[PDB]
């Protein structure tokens, strides 16, 4: 069970979300509400036991805000979501020659062509700028920006 | 909200009319008003329809009283102008028409589909689906 302090913050942003006063969040949005208390949820935890409908699509469903209470619980709060020992030896895959360093365009195109696929505008908004010469990017200063 | 601005722009409107005895707005005054105006809108019942909106003689403090409906958004000048730049990060050229149709209809304080129909028909854009954010904010006040 959550504590009344949860509550109360997940309500606070429940009230953010449900922004033309009914109530109710748009079934849409659970998935960023979600991200907006911290959580990291995949779109594959999102589409199921959270109950989002399709990608980017409104109107199909709402929740109540008792409703959403669950829906932190046993879902996120429920489960692994990856530390920082998973992103260092995953990176270690696409690390050639064992420096920390990988090319900016392999980084891209791990975000945008493997898994639950970025969008180039997802990738450039979190792109801190570090890439040198043909020194590259440093992947660990990469997911220490990502997990701050 | 009446800015000293937008009360003295009001100030000279009304004084360009003017002229009649000691300060008021009347019939003749907005009929010889709209012969240096270009366009023959003169008409005898809705030029004095125009009156029924006060109680009775249009002096420049009934002026202001009667474009109280004005005041009502009217934020101004640059305001309306950053509140656009936000949704714009490719710099002039402007917002995309998809994002711009999203952000009015399913966002926020969300637009009827008649209220979308009534923009449509008069916003400024290109043929790909841009919209004009600045023509925009130049239309809401107007120069042409």
């Amino acid at each position: 069970e959550f504590s009344k302090e949860q509550q109360e913050d997940f309500k606070e942003a429940f009230l953010l979300f449900d922004r033309t006063g009914e109530c109710k969040i748009t079934l849409s949005q659970v998935g960023d509400v979600l991200r907006a208390l911290g959580t990291n949820p995949t779109n594959a935890e999102v589409k199921k036991v959270l109950g989002n409908p399709s990608n980017e699509e409104m109107n199909a469903k709402k929740i109540e805000f008792e409703q959403f209470l669950p829906m932190m619980q046993a879902i996120s709060n429920n489960k692994d979501q990856g530390g920082y020992e998973d992103f260092v030896e995953g990176l270690r895959v696409f690390d050639k020659e064992g420096n920390g360093t990988v090319m900016g365009a392999e980084l891209r195109h791990v975000l945008a062509t493997l898994g639950e696929k970025m969008k180039e505008e997802e990738v450039e908004a979190l792109l801190a700028g570090q890439e040198d010469s043909n020194g590259c990017i440093n992947y660990e200063a990469f997911v220490k920006h990502i997990m701050s | 909200m009446f800015d000293q601005t937008q009360i003295q722009e009001f100030k000279e409107a009304f004084t360009v009319i003017d002229q009649n005895r000691d300060g008021i707005i009347d019939k003749e005054d907005l009929r010889d008003t709209f012969a240096a105006m270009g366009r023959l809108n003169v008409k005898n019942e809705e030029l004095d329809a125009m009156m029924k909106e006060a109680s009775g003689p249009i002096n420049f403090t009934v002026f202001l009283t009667m474009f109280g409906e004005k005041l009502k958004g009217a934020d101004p000048e640059d305001v309306i102008t950053g509140a656009f730049k936000v949704l714009d990060p490719e710099g002039k050229g402007t917002i995309k028409k998809q994002f711009l149709e999203e952000l009015l209809t399913t966002q926020c304080d969300r637009f009827s589909q008649e209220e979308i129909k009534n923009m449509w028909a008069a916003f400024p854009p290109d043929v790909g689906g841009n919209v004009d954010y600045k023509n925009i904010c130049y239309v809401i006040t107007h120069g042409d």
